Parts: structure tokens; sequence; C-alpha cells
């Protein structure tokens, strides 16, 4: 139903099995960089990964 | 005393600025003459009056 | 020591031309001698009672 709600991304998901863990679930990953190499570069790596 | 004024940041990381005479004008106790403080008018005043 | 060594080949790749990283001081291969020293010779000590 949420897609009749078309400015915005309204995204509903569900709490995992027990709260203390994470709010989501599934995996998680940072891409970070140590060479210092700016910010347009990671996110274009993050879109990239996308 | 190479005095420690504020910070900046270079290539991702936050480091700091000195601020200190040359490496020629405070190496001996001729070279302490140099250094002139400001009079209270304007004026210019050496370490040779006072020290 | 070996922490040690996994960060900084953790870190390695990183580098920029021609950085080496060398280890001139170390106390640790001391230790490491030391005790397979000690076992080897419980080991031939072993051996010759038999």
């Amino acid at each position: 139903h949420f897609f009749s709600f078309k400015d915005a991304m309204v995204f509903a998901f569900a709490p995992p099995s027990v709260l203390e863990l994470g709010n989501a679930t599934g995996f998680d990953l940072f891409l970070q960089d140590q060479a210092g190499v700016g910010h347009e570069v990671l996110l274009q790596a993050r879109n990239k990964f996308l | 005393g190479s005095s420690y004024v504020n910070d900046f940041i270079d290539r991702g990381r936050v480091k700091r600025v000195y601020l200190q005479g040359r490496p020629d004008a405070r190496m001996n106790p001729d070279d302490l003459s140099k250094w002139y403080v400001r009079n209270d008018k304007g004026e210019m005043v050496p370490f040779n009056a006072f020290a | 020591a070996k922490a040690i060594r996994q960060t900084i080949a953790n870190l390695e790749p990183f580098m920029p031309q021609g950085m080496k990283v060398v280890y001139p001081y170390d106390t640790t291969p001391v230790v490491s001698a030391s005790i397979h020293e000690v076992v080897k010779t419980l080991g031939e000590a072993i051996l010759l009672v038999f």
C-alpha cells in the first residue's frame, strides 16, 4: 500500500527475533578507505557496489 | 616557545597549526634582539631597551 | 606480536611506492625460541630414556 505514497520511499520492515542485536537483519559491512581518497570516490564506490 | 593556535584538516585528518620564529632569528643571544614588541601607541620597541 | 603483524598485514596493500615496513627491534623471537628449545629438550629427554 505504501507505494501509493509516491513522494517518499516509505519502507516498512519487521524487527528481528531478538531486538538487542540489531534493528535490521541479514548482513552488514562498511566500505572504508585507508588511502584518504576523499568522499566522492567513496560514494561512487558505494553506488557502484549497489 | 612554538605556540599552538588552532587545528586544520588535510587529506582526511585533523592536524594542528604551530607558530614560531625563523630558524635564523633565535640561534644565539645576538638574535634575541631582532624581535620587536609594539608600544601602546603604534611605535616599535626593541628587546635591547628592556632585556 | 601476532595481532600487530596481522594489523600490518591488513594495512600493507595501501602503502605508497617503495614503502617497506621492517622490524628493527623485537623481543618476541627469543620467547618463541626458548619455548621451542625447552619442548625440544623434553622430547629428546623422553627419547633418550626410552
